[PDB]
């Protein structure tokens, strides 16, 4: 390589050879919104003039429509992201975070040209789950540690921008991140798949 | 009647010449026999007693010397000696000649870097500062509006005073999160805010909050001080070339990306030495040129050789030391040129010699007892006299190094003190240069 | 001059003082034509 | 079952030098056999790191290939624990493109002077009965709340302060998480739910393992122990907001004035009591890959009060210095050959030879014959130990695969027929001398 | 060494003698560079060479009629097409063009857009999965951005919360690594052991400074006009690109000013996502436990003072 | 008394290339002595250097070490002056790590080729002795010389200005009226009263003056390569400048040129130290000499017939005979025993230190047995060991001493090769 | 509110008005050029160029900071045919890397 030494090539093809495969539940709510409905209780608390205990949201799939219960602290979610009856949005259940994908393909006719994508209406029911498997070497786990992608600060975006260039990874991340996956392993969430290795031409 | 005493802290680690503690001349410039930490070396002593009147002079520049001789003859142990005569007031730069080697930089210009950071300069700094809690702040906009004007309450133990100020000054105090019952400090020079916490009337306020809780200052809200700075040349260079200073977004962000070094343009340099000269000539500034000490300086490559030829020759450069163990080397980057201490003649014109010499057993003894008691341990005169027999078979370093080994033995077998036996089994424990160069050519077959 | 959002011990609750709009306004899907 | 990162290694038997107290080596014990001698210095440079009094030591691990040079090395490593930093370079590891050899080196030597610090703190842990945070109808941006917090023996109402609602708010806790808010800091951390509030609850909002009630006084102390190097130490300081660098490796050829200034601050934390500076050890492994330019580095490096006590492995005889035509013992300048003492290990005999495969079947999970053992031992002698270490993995799996209970000396006979030793490789690369490429 | 009171004094603790002042660097500023007003009217390439540099600008397929005419406007049904890769990437022809001809800015907020973008595509890329994109044939719009698809991309380490805690190295943090971490109770005197946890550094490692600090040098010019473009530039050159480095993005700082009265707002994305440990300031205040660290009575005092504390002693 | 950052160095007593205006050396003067060949061949190219009409062309200054030719090429950059761009280089100076070895050289000759401009500026210049601002805004500002007083109403893009700098009455201020900043230069003396103190300004507030001004050319390479280009001028984070804009810049500067706009100033490269630019820059200096902005080269040379650098072949200096044909080699010549001691009188003034005429005497000796440079730095020791012995004088007993203590090279090895086996590599 | 720019322009050989597009007048903006100022624009490319205030009106206040530049003698439209001369490098590397803009 002309960007990284020789002796750190090596070192990270022996990090290639080494597999996380670790399992976990995706479960996430999505579907066009039918409505949002603030329900205020029926007394405020004093010397307020309302009081809300939850959003309901009407979320529909072309297998059918339910109404879901949301904690009030979502309503500003739901104008940060500019939603309005007839967009398609998703909640991820382990999270509470909502996110919106764009207009529901139902409405794609109502005008002869509109400034969005349409997305087309989600299929399977409202409320998601599947447990999946991913596999990730330990070279994975050292590049994500090395350069990170959530990018919503000066640092990321300028190193995002610039050139991606590779680095000599130290010896402390390998050893944290050897010391983390144990855990995991322990802990029985994640098992390791040790493999091989080949060099060709050596 | 009852007595406590405590002290928990370890000392400093004894280093390779932490016993070095001058060049043990008298009055005269004549070297006493031991004295200051050093042995014998009386001629090469002598004469760095004339090299540390040349630094103290301060009439020259780029004069240099060469400390040639033997390994384990003292030459690093002479250029601490200077380090050490000189005091910590004037700037003594230690170097090894492998480190020019850079690869974010030329090799003619970290001799440069070198050259530049052993020229010191103090400064008399008057710093004018506000300080105190934020008991009021108001920014003001006007006309093309845009913010102008910032009105800042401050207080301390000596009452209150509103000052008027800068809108980067704000956008300084914005960046800082600074509110109102906060405790600052701004120094007017930079424009540099510091929180220094939330004003301790306050610390009551809430059950609890992340802040640190700082009493309020003492004296003036506003007031002007003198600092005696301290400073390099290249402090100066290194500092205007990637600006951290000021308060705006472009200096806020080189003071993130990669500090990587740069080739400074002599036009910088230039303006630098103007700038300085002017306080020297105000009074506010004085020059205290040191020493840069290159150790191991057989390794320069030829670029470098033939760039100290102009370095040496400058008006403004620091006195240089060398330091050289070797022979009639081929010199590095000539392919097959050999000359004396591994340096070309053409730069070894344009030094002092210092010849440095081969140790008597008498002188190993003594330099072996000094170092001993250094390293805080007890020993035996049959167990030093059988060290300085060692010293005879082998080399100095050698023999000084069988010490803390022969410690550890002594205080594990239950010993106060060395006795020769622990000398003695630690000879037979641990080879040296010459010895494993024995048993490595009789099985060099199998290597 | 305050609104409160309380997360609850039974439940989460969100309170609007009197003459604060609660930008809470409902929302609800107008419907489209027969045929396109 | 279940297997973890690391596993059977080279030198997974060791876990110390086997010493007694009177620093005399066992004959056998914690994994290492045999080879007294060196095992005896090994013991003195082992007390001396551990004593730390000194500085700028070395010490060179001389010998044949395959004869515990690196075992003994990783013996000193384990008998040193965790706790006192030890740190393995392949002396090529050095030929940085980010960085010259010196920085490399220097960077090498501060990674392996630890600083200790104990950190201790207040936490506020408990289950949160509920937030109140209240908003300004539009305002200038000021906020006030309430926090309540429980054990299962407590609860307390905390009014908040706003530079730790922004943490509240930004991390979202909600009532029924479990968090230990770190006072001293203002940093919130979060446990998992409580079991009871995720019954009274919408649809969901969160999904993550449970964890119960935090018990005992609500307010409780933390003690934690950082050993940061001198290394880190650099990195942190060389910018602001550095610290990715400690991972990423990004920053080459740090300002001399940063180090200057941290070898002056951790003295002042040693004499403020601060943190405590331990010595640690740097492991030049194979240190014959050195140019010059880097042992003359040494030379200089090696005598400041800052430097590691540095142990090199080396398996080279009269050899030229890497990068000059100079022939010279080791592989290494006489100017740093004459800065250290040198340990020479020795070849092994049947006595221990069979000793050290004896340990090794014990560490590798492996039944083998004593039949079996003295064949291996003859060829662990007619070859190196290396070759012969490696047979019993390969012996164990082929009884293994004819569903074998324990080795037997026709899976060795076999094992040594199917994958060569290198002399019995060489030597077939005679009779096809035409076929491999550039004899 | 080198009448008595001056030894008490310093005996008892050294402030009494001579006070710790507040250290900064030495705040330098050189000169203004100073360029001739001729050099400035005549002598830029940027400015003289503008008419033939428009023919640059012109001359280039990264005009959106020479994308449009290469892209859609071919003579084969096979033919090799440039821009072809628009069609899979999210871009139209003139976002092409202006990401070519506007420099930095339009890269910075046309990445603050992919960076919203991406997790509406992992949605859409993790959950469909009936037929193909069409009739079971054809490509459709975004899917050459695979980056997404990688287990470890941060939309899909965001929503799955076990592999987000595999990825720790968080770039606004001071994490020093795993640790145990021991849990001592104020009751019993009872202690506990909190196994592998993330730690931060401790908050005091941050000490070094510059000895020195310069005003960025800055050129001074003899012209009302260049005076205008180095003011601008000194203020910060537009609301846009200050408020993209300053807040992130000119979205997040037209969201930070009312995020001011949110409950629950997101972080912002510039230089005021930072704090770092000691603020942007070099200037070192003197530490309060100087008082302790610079007298061994007022040492000696403390361990007193926390023993007596320890056994309830007025 | 106070240092300068300029020190006593090594060439530093020479002030100047001495000669009559017949370009005559006369035996020591300006500090330099000798060298009554090649200092006439100095004058002769400081000629050319100082009248331009000639460019592309070079000079080679050759001799034994220790012969003057760095010494007559920091006389000739004296005798030059300010105001006439003189870079001196060291060969090895060029070997980037960042920028191209050629462009370097193409970098180095472009420092030293100004172009020299005049603007005709508009300068207030007085002591304000009043200054008053309302609440847009208006104000008035009342100005004075020793000789004359004003008043002005101010327009808002002063006003904006004169209280943005904190601008008081009993000031004295120097404004640039195209652009409004205030260098205040003091406080009048007698406003003082209640910390830079200086009299008021002479003759009228509002002067035109010409201010001439020259930029490298190099200075206008750099200013035209980034957003702000003279920053990477200081920082010298700017190489491999791209060559079409240089090919525009000379196509631009020729243009002024034939205008009469600005006029070109040629000047000198000193590359210092030549006999290790490899045959790649030889190569690019071959052809660099011959194109109407290439300045004078000035090079020196302490080498015999020697393998040129990045080859096998030997040629004279070091220099492929390519390069050698390009240019007038100047030797110098090793010197006699009354310029010897005379050069070491003229660094004792320089030094200031007495020395006994013996001392002169046996110094000169020790001058011609071991090269000269040598016996330069022996003065600067026997002085400090007579400051050791409170003696006023250098007497010869001193030098003895200090030619004891510190060895020259021929001895050094002498006394190395009785030690041979205890050195390292031989 | 935005279609168009009507801009007068005066010299010491005549007047004319010109049709500014809204492009133009962006760096007119750009430039915080005003009534009475001096100006030149190059038609072909939109290069506009403060050139200081025009000195008639050099009385506006007594010392205000401006340069005050001479009515322009010239003519006030100048047409010359001209021709460029560009390499195919220039081409190449003013688009490879994304254009300064700035
Ligand atoms: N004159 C001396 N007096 C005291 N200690 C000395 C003396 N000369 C050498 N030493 C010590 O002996 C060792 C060898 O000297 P050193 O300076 O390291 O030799 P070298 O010239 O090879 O670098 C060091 O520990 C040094 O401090
Ligand atoms: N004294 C020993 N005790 C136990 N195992 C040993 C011993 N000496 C060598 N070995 C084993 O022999 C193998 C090679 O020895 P090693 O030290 O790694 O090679 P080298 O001497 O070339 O550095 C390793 O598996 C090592 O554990
Ligand atoms: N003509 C001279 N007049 C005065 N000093 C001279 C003269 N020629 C040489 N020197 C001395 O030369 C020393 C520097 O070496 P120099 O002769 O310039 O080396 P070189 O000829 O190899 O370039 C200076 O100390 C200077 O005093």
């Amino acid at each position: 390589s002309t960007e990284i030494k020789k002796t750190e090539v090596l070192m990270e093809n022996f990090r290639r050879a080494i597999g996380l495969r670790i399992k976990e539940t995706k479960e996430v709510y999505e579907g066009e919104v039918t409505e949002l409905t603030p329900c205020e209780t029926e007394n405020p608390m004093g010397g307020y003039g309302k009081t809300i205990s939850h959003v309901i949201i009407g979320l529909k799939t072309a297998k059918g429509t339910k109404q879901l219960k949301l904690d009030p602290s979502i309503f500003e979610s739901l104008q940060k992201e500019r939603v309005e009856a007839g967009d398609v949005i998703y909640i991820e259940a382990n999270s509470g975070a909502v996110k919106r994908q764009g207009r529901c393909d139902t409405y794609a006719t109502e005008f002869d040209l509109e400034a969005e994508e349409y997305v087309p209406l989600p299929k399977g029911d409202v409320h998601k789950k599947k447990e999946i498997i991913q596999d990730v070497t330990l070279h994975d786990l050292d590049v994500a540690n090395a350069r990170p992608q959530g990018g919503q600060d000066i640092l990321s975006m300028m190193g995002q921008l610039m050139k991606p260039k590779k680095t000599e990874i130290t010896d402390k991340l390998r050893g944290e991140i050897n010391k983390v996956v144990n855990k995991y392993i322990d802990q029985g969430i994640a098992e390791l798949v040790p493999g091989v290795l080949f060099v060709d031409e050596v | 009647k009852i007595e406590e005493v405590k002290s928990t802290t370890k000392t400093q680690r004894i280093a390779s010449h932490s016993h070095v503690k001058g060049l043990g001349l008298d009055e005269s410039g004549l070297a006493k026999q031991a004295a200051s930490g050093l042995v014998g070396q009386e001629n090469a002593r002598e004469a760095c007693g004339v090299i540390v009147e040349l630094i103290k002079s301060k009439k020259m520049a780029g004069r240099a010397v060469l400390l040639a001789g033997p390994p384990g003859t003292g030459k690093t142990a002479l250029a601490l000696a200077i380090a050490q005569e000189l005091g910590s007031k004037v700037p003594f730069c230690p170097m090894v000649g492998s480190e020019v080697y850079s690869t974010e930089i030329k090799k003619t210009e970290v001799l440069m870097e070198n050259f530049r950071r052993a020229i010191g300069l103090r400064i008399k700094e008057t710093k004018e500062v506000y300080e105190g809690e934020v008991t009021e702040l108001t920014p003001c906009e006007t006309e093309n509006k845009t913010i102008s004007h910032v009105i800042i309450g401050l207080k301390t133990a000596k009452g209150t005073k509103q000052l008027k100020l800068d809108p980067s000054i704000f956008e300084s105090l914005q960046k800082e999160r600074v509110e109102a019952g906060d405790v600052i400090y701004i120094e007017a020079n930079s424009g540099a805010v510091k929180r220094q916490g939330r004003c301790d009337t306050y610390a009551t306020e809430f059950d609890l909050e992340a802040e640190e809780y700082v009493p309020l200052p003492k004296g003036d809200v506003h007031k002007k001080k003198e600092i005696i700075q301290d400073v390099t040349l290249h402090d100066l260079d290194v500092a205007n070339a990637r600006p951290q200073g000021g308060q705006d977004i472009l200096s806020m962000m080189g003071q993130l990306m990669k500090p990587k070094k740069t080739e400074i343009t002599d036009k910088l340099r230039g303006e630098i030495n103007k700038v300085v000269n002017k306080y020297i000539d105000q009074g506010i500034a004085e020059l205290v040129p040191g020493v840069l000490f290159v150790d191991e300086v057989h390794m320069l490559d030829i670029e470098c050789f033939t760039y100290l030829h102009r370095a040496l020759e400058s008006s403004i450069a620091p006195i240089v030391i060398f330091a050289s163990n070797r022979g009639n080397c081929v010199i590095r980057g000539t392919e097959d040129i050999t000359s004396p201490h591994g340096i070309p003649l053409d730069l070894l014109d344009r030094v002092m010699i210092i010849r440095t010499m081969l140790y008597t057993p008498q002188e190993m003894k003594q330099i072996i007892k000094i170092r001993a008691q250094t390293e805080g341990i007890n020993i035996s005169e049959e167990a030093l006299n059988h060290l300085g027999e060692i010293g005879t078979k082998t080399t100095l370093r050698y023999s000084v190094q069988l010490l803390t080994p022969a410690n550890l033995l002594a205080k594990i077998n239950g010993k106060d003190s060395i006795e020769k036996e622990h000398v003695e089994e630690i000879s037979e424990l641990f080879y040296d240069a010459k010895s494993s160069a024995k048993i490595l050519a009789d099985q060099q077959d199998k290597y | 001059p305050m609104v409160r959002y309380c997360s609850g011990a039974q439940g989460s609750t969100l309170s609007f003082p009197p003459g604060v709009p609660a930008p809470t306004a409902v929302s609800q899907r107008p419907s489209p034509s027969g045929p396109p | 079952d279940v297997t973890r990162i690391e596993r059977i290694g080279a030198h997974s038997h060791i876990r110390g030098l086997g010493l007694d107290d009177a620093l005399e080596p066992r004959q056998a014990s914690q994994g290492m056999v045999g080879q007294l001698a060196a095992r005896r210095a090994a013991g003195v440079v082992l007390e001396m790191i551990r004593e730390g009094k000194i500085a700028g030591r070395a010490v060179l691990i001389a010998g044949q290939p395959g004869t515990g040079k690196t075992a003994i090395a990783m013996g000193m490593a384990q008998a040193l624990g965790p706790d006192t930093p030890f740190t393995a370079i392949a002396g090529s590891e050095i030929f940085s493109l980010e960085m010259s050899k010196t920085e490399a080196l220097t960077q090498a030597f501060r990674r392996s002077i630890g600083v200790r610090i104990k950190e201790e703190t207040e936490i506020i842990e408990g289950e949160v009965v509920e937030i109140q945070i209240d908003r300004p109808a539009t305002g200038t941006g000021s906020k006030v709340g309430k926090l309540t917090l429980k054990t299962t023996e407590m609860e307390t109402i905390y009014d908040l302060g706003t530079k730790m609602i922004e943490s509240l708010t930004k991390d979202k806790v909600q009532a029924g998480d479990v968090i230990t808010i770190d006072k001293a800091t203002g940093k919130i951390s979060k446990l998992g739910r409580s079991f009871t509030r995720a019954r009274d609850y919408d649809a969901m909002g969160s999904q993550t393992k449970f964890v119960q009630c935090p018990d005992g006084e609500l307010q409780k102390r933390k003690e934690v122990v950082h050993t940061v190097s001198l290394h880190e130490i650099d990195v942190i300081n060389s910018r602001t907001q550095g610290f990715l660098a400690l991972f990423s490796g990004d920053t080459g050829e740090i300002k001399s004035e940063v180090r200057e200034q941290i070898n002056a601050k951790v003295a002042e934390w040693r004499e403020e009591g601060k943190a405590e500076i331990i010595p640690g050890v740097l492991f030049i492994d194979e240190v014959h890959m050195l140019d010059i330019e880097s042992f003359s580095f040494l030379n200089r490096a090696l005598e400041s009060d800052m430097a590691p006590v540095l142990i090199m492995a080396t398996n080279r005889g009269i050899t030229r210095i890497r990068g000059t035509s100079y022939q010279s013992p080791h592989g290494i300048p006489i100017d740093l050959l004459d800065r250290l003492l040198i340990v020479s290990t020795t070849p092994y005999s049947e006595k221990d030879t069979k000793q050290i495969l004896r340990i090794r079947c014990e560490e590798e999970d492996v039944e083998m014959s004593e039949d079996a053992y003295t064949v291996l031992t003859r060829i662990g002698l007619e070859t190196s130990l290396r070759y012969a270490i490696q047979l019993i993995t390969a012996a164990s799996l082929v009884c293994r695969k004819r569903k074998g209970t324990e080795v037997q000396v026709d899976d060795i006979k076999r094992v040594y027929s199917l994958f060569l030793d290198e002399s019995r490789s060489t030597q077939y690369m005679k009779e096809y001398q035409d076929a491999f490429l550039f004899n | 060494k080198n009448l008595v009171m001056q030894f008490r004094k310093v005996c008892n603790h050294p402030e009494l003698f001579e006070r710790q002042e507040t250290w900064s660097p030495f705040h330098i500023s050189l000169k203004p560079y100073h360029i001739s007003k001729f050099i400035y009217r005549h002598g830029q390439i940027r400015v003289f060479n503008h008419s033939r540099d428009r023919w640059l600008r012109v001359l280039s397929p990264f005009a959106p009629d020479y994308i449009q005419r290469s892209l859609f406007h071919r003579k084969g049904i096979n033919e090799e097409s440039c821009f072809s890769f628009l069609r899979f990437i999210d871009i139209s022809p003139a976002e092409m063009a202006n990401l070519m001809l506007q420099g930095l800015l339009a890269r910075w907020l046309a990445l603050f857009l992919s960076l919203k973008a991406s997790y509406r595509l992992h949605q859409l890329r993790s959950w469909g999965a009936p037929e193909g994109e069409s009739h079971q044939r054809y490509l459709r719009n975004k899917d050459f951005l695979l980056g997404v698809n990688f287990p470890l991309s941060f939309p899909n380490l965001c929503s799955c919360p076990l592999l987000k805690s595999l990825v720790f190295s968080s770039h606004c943090k001071a994490v020093s690594g795993y640790s145990d971490q021991v849990v001592h109770q104020r009751r019993s005197a009872t202690s506990s052991l909190r196994r592998c946890l993330l730690t931060e550094l401790p908050s005091f490692l941050c000490v070094a400074s510059p000895r020195v600090t310069a005003v960025p040098l800055d050129s001074y010019c003899n012209d009302r006009s260049a005076e205008y473009e180095r003011r601008v530039l000194k203020e910060g050159g537009s609301l846009a690109a200050k408020q993209c480095l300053l807040n992130g993005a000119p979205e997040l700082a037209a969201d930070w000013l009312n995020r001011r009265s949110q409950f629950f707002p997101e972080p912002a994305g510039g230089l005021w996502s930072i704090r770092p440990q000691n603020g942007w300031s070099f200037i070192r205040i003197p530490g309060k436990e100087s008082l302790i660290t610079d007298s061994g009575k007022l040492y000696a005092l403390d361990v007193l003072l926390t023993r007596l504390k320890s056994q309830g002693h007025r």
